[PDB]
């Protein structure tokens, strides 16, 4: 056993992390105070599950988490709600002012005066670890913590903890939730900055899941209780294979070696089905060919891109439920004679894929529909660079103008970090397009 | 009030979609890069797809399908045919086809010339000719040709001249069809019902071939080095009613059985083959498009597709009829305001 | 479509099938950049309280 | 970023001042005594912003009152809210400031600024996180006008790091009839597009114009004026006193409406506006609050919103609506109108929903507007400034207190600077 780190940063980071604990929680059995029935050892153990959770002689089982926000309201609530008793106060770390939107304030200004009081509260965590793999950084894009101070504890974790590796969720910037203008600014800036010490990052496009609640769990206006709910979801789909027994992604090396075969090109598009209305009153289960096969359309991506019009370097199905292996390869079957699924000429044409039984676990009183089967398909395709060239056109727009450029300078940040992140994204634009276009 | 942007200004067509829907007093036409649009009207390099359909509020439509080059650029289209099994090797509607890559720069020039000496073999017709995707030659010698496309510097194509073309009295001359057809956003096949043939001025000369008048169709090369463009029919362009008769009194058949069936077919054949590649039904935005097939009739009323292009031009007493096809059929069907087309379609069961 | 490395176990399976075959800065120089940016907002600060003791 | 520090200066910066406490008092359930009787507990959730905590559960506005006369706070005194001031808040002079810039900002106001910032010194210190300031003045008169902005100048050297914010109330010659009250407020904007981060342009022709055409009001008071001043302090300081995400401090709002540091001047608007008795029976629509807000009849800045393009715009709808209703309107005005909003700026629209309504409506809209047309008002106050200042008229009452000419002409051309920049983002293009 090997145990990995959550590190949670800003707003968006924090919240979805209160709604992935929460759904570890209950697919582990463990209850709101820490407590695991069905743990038998006590006080200890080296199971599956021990990856995320330390224990304690009290029988407490703890996250293996660090909750950072340069500002105290969000966190609070995790200091006061449900689950309070489950994280150690040293867990959850809280500044006095937030970023304000801006990146060089959250990565130059404020960020300086926390950055080692969060590495030491880690190394607290670090020290606990028999036999640490690395981290698991949730964050916005677009806001001035989630993007400042994320890059530069990517740098100093790079410089403590070298050999360890690191995967980012990341939530891009939409505008139906945003709430600056800045944040394809701030989007670039933290891209550039945190590229090299990223191992492989999961993008969640605030897009794709407003328009998946608003289309498939009927919610007129989604709420990001609504968002974070599903992106827990997908999120544990994807760290299953950490937290049970089984024999794929078993360690966070395992993520880049079957999905980025390129270091720059570390981003997998992540697709899940089926998304199901709880109070939808007759529902007709889906079937193995089904869900597979809704793999395949944009309007079930974490980011809306059409795959057709790129090529894959990699294809992993994470099934959760009742699935066998036969009824994988035959649903595999039907869909290449039907689909475009093109993989760059030096891979091979293939999926690996990996099957729970127990199907995913539903919060109650929350939106999604229990299921027999679901599956998150994590697919390295070139296509997802049309979100790079969406947020490279609104910052080339903003920039020409220098607008809002002057809240940056102000706080220490020079106009040519700009252009260098700019022209890093430039090669990185052309980059996918030299492997996904001929 | 929908908004429309346009950024493609020599583009004949679109001109005068352009004109059409703002005499409607329902479409505002906003400036190329305002992103705030229902419909573009786009160039055709490089436009950015990838950022269509990510507009709260707006229904976005766009006049191109992604991907539909495969089918409009030349040895895309050999490609196209020979790996695509309802396509097929097995087609007997595309001339045999051969891309080949300047020595400078899969090909297939060595699998070319086997079938070329099997032509030599039982000495066969071997005239072929190569073009790119003015600008070719027509030879019987692998040699010439083949070191023609050494001398330039990108792919070509080397596909069987069709030596025995059906030719028109008087003048006994070649001629191609081209033919107008709409795809809309449900991928509906729209065959816009008047073609028009782009005619020879000269005689069709079997015993020299670089005589490229009367083997080379195209409008511009007609209007120069002819010397009897538009002697015959005006502008070197016979429309159906004057052929449809003339295959009537000289032929004793119609223009729809000799010839549209065969067209119809390969047009629909085509479009289903790349439909699961480029359709947008399930997508986030939409597309339509305009192509201009090519086709050429061989002396046995067979039709043969010679090319398919995605950014065509009309003929001039046809753009008025068109582009209004198009605001009606492509456009209005998903922007509803306050036929002259054939739909492609058929079900056989088997 | 081959089928490869199977392994069961209670909890589930997982596999691979095929279909085809192949056809950083130190701890110093990054704390050389925190500094660098603070003095710059040091000195433009400092030209404003200059500039409003004139 | 939590606490701000309210300063209120001159005869119209208190009287507004005062009714803005008022107001939000209300919303927040304080009565004048200081005392909480709200029935909701969002009403405490940021209370802090404004007000701090005292003895058993009394609530202080962190407010400070300025004036160098003193009928101005004994007015306040008199008022509803009156005794809710920290009575060692009340700052003031003995001799007024006769309209004239120069006597507040160099040579009486000098003399009374050390003893306001002692009390503003003292509600600073004792800020779990200030986040910067707000000040309500006119300027067109001399204390509020010169005293303010020597005020901001002070405030800004010992607090550089803090957001300064003002609500500046810009004369008209429909309301009042002082001469100088165009070299008045020139020299006052002079000092504000170099200290403010965001001004509120509260055009007191535009208030004018509502109240005698549209709401046929025909005797205009300055209470008829002044109940649009406060709805509309009201709406824009909404998302810093209740619970929500957009624009919920200064800075943020800063980041979010202020693309170039001098074009921090804000066209702000409401909907519905309404009269002081006027006690209308028809809650809006969504699709009427949205229309109203942005249209030019409900500007509290006098400047056509047509003339000129939207850099940045903040929406806040209060009340209890469907947010999908108000998303879909909010992207109808754009998409409708989109030649308005410049386009290198995408998304430079944002808008907020709040459930607590204001006092007697179920449904009110506030915008905020950075619009290239704000330069048609420098313009008005511009030319006003120019016919008297081309014959040096009425400039002895100013160089009698020290000023130079100099000193005008800097002012003035600073002014149309600032006109100048305006322009330049109007015809900038993608
Ligand atoms: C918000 C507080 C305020 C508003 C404004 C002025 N004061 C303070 C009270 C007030 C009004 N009256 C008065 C007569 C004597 C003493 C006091 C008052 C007024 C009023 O309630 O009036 C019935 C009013 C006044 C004016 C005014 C409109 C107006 O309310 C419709 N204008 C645009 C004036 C004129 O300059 C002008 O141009 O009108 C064409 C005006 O000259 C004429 C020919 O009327 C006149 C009329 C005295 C003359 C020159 C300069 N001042 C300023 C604007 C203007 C006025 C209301
Ligand atoms: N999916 C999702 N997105 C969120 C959530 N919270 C914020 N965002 C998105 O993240 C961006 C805003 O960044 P925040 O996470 O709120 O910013 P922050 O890290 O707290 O940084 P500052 O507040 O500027 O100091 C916007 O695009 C939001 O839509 C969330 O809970 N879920
Ligand atoms: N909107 C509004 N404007 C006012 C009020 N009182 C005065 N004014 C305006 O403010 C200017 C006079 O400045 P004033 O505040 O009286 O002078 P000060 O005491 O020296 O600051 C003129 O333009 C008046 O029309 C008020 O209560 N509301
Ligand atoms: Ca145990
Ligand atoms: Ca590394
Ligand atoms: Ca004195
Ligand atoms: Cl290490
Ligand atoms: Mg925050
Ligand atoms: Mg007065
Ligand atoms: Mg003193």
């Amino acid at each position: 056993m090997r145990e990995c780190i959550s590190i949670h940063v800003g707003q968006a980071g924090v919240q979805i992390g209160n709604a992935c604990w929460e759904l570890y929680c209950l697919e582990h059995g463990i209850q709101p105070d820490g407590q695991m029935p069905s743990d038998k050892t006590i006080g200890g153990g080296d199971d599956s599950f021990n990856t995320f959770f330390s224990e304690t002689g009290a029988g407490k089982h703890v996250p293996r988490a660090v909750f950072v926000d340069l500002e105290p309201t969000v966190i609070d609530e995790v200091r006061t709600g449900t689950y309070r008793q489950l994280f150690h106060p040293e867990q959850l770390i809280t500044g006095k002012e937030d970023a304000a939107n801006n990146y060089a304030r959250g990565h130059y200004t404020i960020g300086k005066e926390i950055i080692d009081l969060v590495l030491d509260r880690i190394r607290k965590l670090a020290d606990q670890c028999t036999g640490l793999q690395g981290f698991l950084v949730f964050h916005s894009f677009g806001g001035g913590t989630g993007s400042g101070f994320t890059s530069l504890l990517m740098e100093r974790l790079s410089v403590d903890y070298g050999k360890k590796s690191k995967l980012e969720f990341s939530i891009y910037p939409a505008p139906q939730v945003s709430t600056a203008v800045v944040e394809p600014y701030n989007s670039i800036l933290t891209t550039h900055t945190t590229l090299e010490h990223s191992d492989c990052a999961f993008m969640v496009d605030n897009e794709a899941i407003y328009d998946i609640c608003r289309r498939n769990l009927d919610i007129e206006r989604p709420t990001y209780t609504n968002l974070n709910r599903l992106i827990s979801q997908i999120v544990s789909s994807i760290t299953a294979s950490l937290r049970f027994d089984g024999a794929l992604n078993v360690d966070l090396t395992e993520f880049q070696t079957n999905l980025v075969p390129y270091p720059r090109i570390h981003f997998p598009l992540a697709t899940y089905a089926p998304v199901i209305s709880a109070e939808k009153a007759y529902h007709e289960q889906l079937s193995v060919a089904e869900i597979t096969n809704a793999c395949f359309e944009p309007a079930n991506q974490m980011v809306k891109c059409d795959p057709r019009h790129g090529k894959y370097m990699a294809c992993c199905l994470l099934y959760r439920g009742d699935v066998v292996p036969k009824d994988v390869n035959a649903a595999i079957a039907t869909i290449k004679t039907k689909r475009s699924i093109q993989f760059v000429d030096w891979c091979p044409t293939g999926f690996k894929v990996g099957i729970n039984y127990q199907p995913p676990t539903v919060v109650p009183g929350g939106d999604l529909a229990k299921v027999q089967r679901a599956v998150c398909m994590l697919s390295n395709t070139t296509a997802i660079a049309e979100a790079w060239a969406r947020l490279d056109h609104k910052f080339d727009l903003m920039y020409a103008k220098r607008a809002f450029v002057h809240w940056y300078v102000g706080e220490g940040m020079e106009e040519g970090e700009f252009s260098e992140a700019r022209e890093d994204m430039a090669a990185l634009e052309k980059d996918y397009e030299e492997v996904g276009v001929d | 009030m929908y908004t429309f942007v346009v950024r493609d200004e020599n583009s004949s067509v679109y001109a005068e979609v352009s004109r059409l829907l703002l005499a409607t007093g329902q479409w505002k036409r906003l400036r190329k890069d305002n992103p705030r649009f229902n419909l573009m009207l786009g160039e055709r390099n490089r436009l950015p797809f990838g950022r269509l359909g990510h507009e709260p509020g707006l229904v976005q439509l766009v006049n191109y399908y992604r991907g539909a080059d495969k089918l409009c650029r030349k040895a895309s289209l050999v490609k196209l045919i020979k790996t695509s099994p309802e396509l097929s090797e097995s087609c007997t509607w595309f001339p045999e086809s051969y891309v080949i890559y300047p020595t400078n720069l899969t090909d297939e020039r060595e699998v070319f010339l086997a079938a070329y000496n099997r032509r030599r073999e039982g000495r066969e017709g071997n005239v072929w000719i190569a073009k790119s995707s003015e600008g070719i030659l027509i030879s019987s010698e692998a040699s010439e040709l083949l070191d023609f496309i050494d001398e330039q510097g990108q792919v070509h194509v080397i596909q069987k001249y069709l030596e025995k073309p059906l030719l028109l009295e008087p003048g006994h001359r070649k001629f191609d069809i081209r033919s107008w057809v709409l795809v809309d956003h449900l991928y509906n096949i729209y065959l816009y019902r008047e073609g028009v043939l782009r005619t020879s001025s000269e005689p069709y000369n079997s015993a020299n071939f670089q005589d490229k008048t009367c083997h080379l169709t195209n409008h511009c090369i007609q209007k120069e080095y002819s010397k009897n463009y538009g002697r015959y029919e005006e502008g070197n362009e016979m429309f159906f009613e004057e052929f449809n008769q003339y295959l009537m009194d000289a032929l004793n058949t119609t223009l729809e059985n000799s010839i549209l069936l065969q067209i119809k077919h390969i047009i629909r054949s085509c479009l289903m083959c790349i439909e699961p590649a480029i359709s947008t039904k399930h997508l986030h935005y939409q597309s339509f498009q305009l192509f201009g097939f090519d086709f050429m009739v061989d002396e046995e009323l067979k039709v043969w597709l010679i090319e398919v292009n995605g950014a065509p031009a009309c003929a001039q007493k046809l753009y008025a009829e068109l582009c209004q096809g198009i605001v009606d059929v492509a456009i209005s069907s998903v922007f509803p305001l306050a036929s002259i087309f054939i739909k492609l379609h058929h079900h056989h069961h088997h | 479509m081959e089928v490869i490395e199977l392994n069961k176990c209670t909890s589930g399976q997982s596999f691979e099938v095929i279909l085809k075959p192949p056809s950083d800065p130190s701890l110093e120089e990054i704390q050389k950049k925190l500094e660098a940016a603070e003095e710059r907002r040091k000195y433009q600060e400092a030209e404003l309280l200059k500039h409003l003791a004139e | 970023m939590r606490e701000i520090v309210h300063i209120q200066a001159g005869q119209c910066g208190n009287q507004i001042g005062a009714k803005f406490w008022e107001v939000i008092s209300d919303e927040h359930g304080i009565d004048p005594t200081g005392s909480y009787h709200g029935d909701s507990d969002l009403q405490l959730e940021r209370i802090n912003v404004y007000y701090n905590e005292a003895t058993g559960n009394k609530y202080v506005p962190r407010a400070i009152l300025v004036d160098l006369e003193p009928g101005t706070m004994d007015s306040v005194r008199s008022g509803p809210f009156g005794q809710i001031f920290r009575p060692d808040n009340f700052v003031f002079g003995q001799s007024g400031a006769g309209n004239n810039w120069a006597k507040g900002h160099y040579t009486e106001g000098a003399e009374l600024v050390d003893s306001v910032l002692d009390v503003v010194r003292k509600e600073s210190e004792s800020c779990d996180c200030l986040q910067g300031f707000q000040l309500t003045h006119s300027l067109g008169g001399g204390t509020g006008s010169g005293m303010g902005t020597l005020l901001i100048s002070k405030i800004r050297e010992e607090y550089p790091d803090r957001i300064m914010n003002t609500f500046s109330v810009m004369p008209s010659p429909k309301v009042s009839d002082t001469v100088v009250e165009p070299y008045n407020a020139t020299l006052s904007v002079h000092q504000l597009v170099e200290n403010t981060d965001e001004t509120y342009c509260i055009d007191n022709e535009a208030l004018y114009d509502i109240c005698f055409r549209t709401l046929k009001l025909t005797t205009p008071t300055y209470g008829d004026l002044n109940h649009l001043v406060s709805a509309t302090m009201s709406g824009v300081t909404t998302c810093l006193r209740f619970p929500g995400q957009l624009n919920a401090d200064l800075r943020k709002l800063a980041v979010n409406m202020v693309p170039f540091p001098r074009l921090h001047f804000f066209m702000p608007g409401f909907a519905p506006l309404t009269s002081r008795g006027s006690q209308q029976y028809r809650a809006l629509t969504v699709p009427e609050l949205t229309q109203q807000m942005f249209d030019s009849k409900n500007m509290m800045a006098a400047c056509d919103p047509r003339h000129g393009r939207y850099l940045t715009v903040a929406a806040i709808f209060r009340g209890r609506m469907s947010m999908k209703e108000v998303d879909e309107q909010m992207l109808n005005v754009q998409n409708k109108n989109s030649s308005y909003f410049v386009e290198w700026i995408p998304n430079n629209v944002k808008t907020a929903v709040c459930d607590i309504p204001p006092r007697g409506l179920k449904m009110s809209a506030t915008f905020i507007g950075n619009s290239t047309a704000i330069q048609e008002l420098f313009k008005r106050i511009s030319e006003q400034f120019t016919a008297m200042f081309r014959r040096k008229a009425f400039l002895h009452w100013y160089t009698g207190e020290g000023m130079d000419e100099m000193e005008f002409t800097e002012a003035e051309s600073n002014m149309n600077d600032l006109v100048s920049e305006y322009q330049q983002y109007q015809d900038a293009t993608a």
